[PDB]
């Protein structure tokens, strides 16, 4: 496999340090390496493609090696250079794009393509070199056992959801007590709602509480906490619990009192902020756990004390909110974010080529799917399809 | 460079065993006899075959 | 022009590479490079500014090469080289700055200014050098006609709209049914509303739809499309179409039904998701198709009951919605995105510089103007003066 | 400290360029400088922690070289590599942490540890190399007393302030006239409500406007501004500014009139636009200054009337305001943004060792409070816990 | 049949006995057994597979024997040797999964496979060897 990697740099490297006027030696180090390529090439033969529409198209190699004319460049240099790395070009392409559609369960963290499969062959090791890309880094690092880790930018660990939970209810729906959510991505929205206005409720305050499990360890997060749940503040029609009716949610939105947000790792706080809003670290963490309350507000002005009376019917529904936003976080698996192509690249080129459903991934590559049953094998066979997007992606974007 | 042009007898051992140079082969001679030399230099020295 | 590139790359690289301590070999490759530079230039003369706000000034080239001598670098070694470094920044600075703001409608791709255009004379290109940032990259394989592509965060493909349309109104405005948007950036917000709960309506399903249609193809969009727009779902009194008079939008939200978006690239459907809220994959398209239905709730509580009435005055206006947020993509065509500082850069050094409105670009650089109508002249000139302000911020930020 | 830098890069470019295979003339250049390094260590010894829970780790150097000879590189080769790789690894992550707590009101822009004090020793200067990090690069320009430089996505300049400000009151809060607002990283949300919607105002037109001072200028931004506060389109429970009862809010949406913003530097107008939604760019400021009007509507529908009658009691509360997002800038200070992970490195390594607060940051390196009074001891000393921060993810992420 | 028992042993002995650190007359005794075996297999073009959804695998030997010296086992040493290893167990796992499925009457007790009947054959004996298990 690092092998692959290599092919790249190699081709980008060169596309990029050779052009027309600049001096050899700024290539002397480099030329050398492409060679070696070429020679321990030469020869073999591949085959790429053979699944769904994807083309089968085969590949020889008959290359002559690189001359060396001293003192800068002269253009036609260049495109001698140039038709021969356009081969190669068109080559990986088809390499990684066969190797990015194949998934096994046994084990689906090793090479499936008769094309790559040679390529761990040990007569090729001989190319492996400048290892800097990110991916390829924590590649190598895993191989071994070691700390690996990512950057995400709103990273994507919440599987859509969005759902209520009524603590209190009847029939008519007209005194609920209770949550409604939407987790999505790498953002929280939480609502608790009392019809009653807590007016029967000990301390005339009601307790809420809304806890979220991530299927990953994120650390190092940095998260911005923000009072009121924006997509739960307006008037809305609903679906019963058992679907058979609709109740009706008329908000009006109060302070969250006593918020308190636990960031926990296997049951253990491991950063705790009470009641406050802005940015806040957290370190390391597989829960989020946030819990406010709606606390009767004990002096009323006419206009306020109209909205809650001592009877129902109760007209105006007391709600307290809370938003939360990861804006970034390492995680030691991979995960789609909001500014990495990875998994887009991967869904794109299988839905291109009409690749059939295998028996890892979910249909589509779904986001949802993947991560609510982020399993062992759905992870290996993510990082190695990510890393080979990752490869592909430095020549042809 | 090429090492047949180079090859000698290790004097010692079974396998008849080649060692590289003169100074390779002195060596190997002279120590097998410091008696106090670990089992497994006599060892290496010996089965080691070219 | 990759002329200029260089002579960045060389004073990063330099300016990054020569410290008080580390060992020859390690420039050794460098070194040389940047003498290259110094003997091609020395002779030579050049003149930049002249026009708006900006200053006219000449430079002369007359520099002593480096000692290729020592073993490690002694601080004096450095501080008679930046000294060198510095005339070359001051220097480049304002080559950028004067190519950055001439336009052009006939070739608006190639150099404009009298210290550029003099560059890619042939007698210079004895300096290009190690292209791997990014927008090089990609200028030259646009040179060589072939497949270019950038990466996005938040692109920036809507030009700003916000607006409604009215399918079915009358004087009063006490019964409307019509849709409400606001397409911008990366973000679509669309509501459609019916006054009448579709009381009278086939099925009691009224049908909405919002079509947009972007100036350029964005592809491996990865994209969060979630129910319900916030932005509509609060009370609003409203112009008129013809601004003759006010009309007052007061909705309740039900969930938005048989949602389906469609990616179409010429009139074709490349990706097609029914329902399905969270994050979707995009891989090609030219536009975007939203499809959803209010349909009357079948069963409802009192509370809702009491909402929508089968006849009039409609008090509450029943409204379903849908947002759509582009995280990122890739686009053939440069465009602004919430990343990177290129628009900002042009824009900012033609401001500052008190540059008169030319033949190409909108007043201010405005993107909505620019998005709006983006010729092939002003994507021309705006990939050129983008890659410029890109070559600045290596050394310039 | 540069020192420190190249220790890292050293490994990186080390653990990544030293593969089983890859041929030796790709490394020559840097097998090199590696062997300089043990070399100058040799003979030294260290020592880390002491403070907190942070354990005190010896350490003492004495290590043989490595060979030259070799085309290719032999597995063996490695792992008699890594081995000592590895020891320097744990090693610099003891130093980093070490001189990441340290805080000091005099010198907080000097090395602290007895770890890093040595390392700035001129003996050890032999070992500098290859500063490329954005982070150090600018480490330099600012010791060499220059125009440094930084770059990011979703800024975090406003500290957390949310309130409201009443222009026209009275106890019972029945008809109040004033803003409110929410100012968070790079977000402004603001509001101007006017509960008799301009009925006895000059020319029906109640003007609002909202100040926000920054605490450090930040130039090339690129800003998103659209009309609506949507946060404060919903119904809410205030407390009153005395705290001693509660308000309602019942707000009604209209358009901003006569929009304006300016950003400001100095006082000066640098930018503005009037009414311009959408992208803009405001190329330098240290203020931002929004003003908006409510205007009554000279014409409304029945529906619209209705809601603002000549006399109160006022029940709908016409509502008017403004969203502002700072998707990009860069500031010459370094600050917390939406994609570095440099906060949440150095919050994160005090908390994880029970770090004790210390003489220049706020309890939990808390953002709110670090940037409401962002002095120059802070700065400095936040620069230098970043920038470590950053050579540090170079090899433990 | 008992041949590949050996195939094994001889494998797990291996995967197990050969590291990088030991002293070398810890696998002199074994190393012999080991080339023995590549020796006999060169040349040989085997198949599995064939039956069901079990995938017609080819397999070819032309292995370069080992360098039956160095003292205290390189780390090189054992890399150019796992991937000399690591095709036999892929194999033999094919080896196994095929014969694991066939089924005879009349002479039930003997083997099936065109993979094994052919490793009964006489010129492979010469690998059998601690059985043990
Ligand atoms: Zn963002």
């Amino acid at each position: 496999m690092d092998v692959l990697y290599s092919l790249s740099k190699t081709l980008k490297d060169a596309r990029d340090k050779i052009v027309e006027g600049t001096l050899y030696s700024n290539v002397s180090d480099l030329i050398q390496q492409f060679n070696q390529m070429i020679i321990t090439m030469n020869g073999n033969e591949f085959q790429t493609g053979g699944i769904g529409n994807l083309p089968i198209r085969n590949w020889n190699f008959d290359f002559g090696l690189l001359g060396t004319t001293l003192l800068n460049l002269d253009a036609n240099y260049v495109e001698t250079a140039r038709n021969t790395i356009d081969y190669f070009v068109d080559f990986v392409d088809n390499v990684c794009m066969d190797e990015m559609v194949r998934e096994s369960q046994r084990n689906g963290i090793a090479p499936q393509s008769d094309s790559l499969i040679k390529l761990s062959g040990i007569k090729f090791k001989r190319i492996n070199f400048d290892n800097s890309s990110e991916y390829i880094e924590n590649w190598n690092l895993q191989n071994r056992r070691q700390r690996t880790g990512f950057t995400f930018h709103k990273p994507n660990i919440f599987p859509y959801s969005a759902s209520f939970t009524l603590n209190r209810s009847q029939p008519a729906h007209d005194n609920l007590m209770g949550t409604m959510w939407l987790n999505a991505g790498s953002e929280i929205q939480v609502a608790g709602f009392d019809y009653s206005c807590a007016i029967n409720a000990p301390a005339n305050t009601q307790q809420f509480e809304h806890i979220v499990q991530l299927r990953r360890v994120l650390t190092t997060a940095t998260i911005t906490l923000l009072p009121d749940a924006e997509r739960f503040s307006f008037p809305r029609v609903i679906t019963s619990a058992d679907g058979a009716t609709t109740w009706y949610f008329n908000p009006v939105i109060l302070r969250p009192n006593n918020v308190e947000i636990e960031f926990l790792l296997n049951g253990q706080i491991i950063n705790t902020y009470q009641a406050r809003f802005g940015t806040i670290i957290a370190r390391n963490f597989d829960t989020i756990r946030l819990s406010f309350q709606l606390m009767r507000p004990p002096n009323m002005t006419p206009a306020v004390a109209a909205l809650f009376p001592n009877a129902q019917p109760f007209e105006h529904h007391a709600t307290v909110g809370l938003t939360l936003r990861i804006e970034s976080a390492v995680c030691e698996s991979v995960l789609a974010d909001a500014s990495e192509t990875m998994l887009a690249n991967v869904t794109s080129v299988r839905q291109e080529y009409a690749i059939p459903v295998g028996p890892v991934f979910p249909p589509g590559m779904n986001w949802t799917d993947l991560i609510t049953n982020y399993s062992p094998s759905r992870e290996d066979n993510l990082q190695r399809v990510f890393t080979v997007a990752s490869i592909r992606s430095m020549l042809v974007k | 460079l090429l090492l047949k042009d180079m090859a000698v007898e290790n004097k010692n051992s079974r396998d008849a065993g080649k060692v590289v140079d003169s100074e390779t082969a002195s060596i190997c001679d002279a120590i097998f006899q410091d008696e106090e030399t670990e089992g497994a230099v006599r060892r290496f020295i010996a089965e080691m075959r070219q």
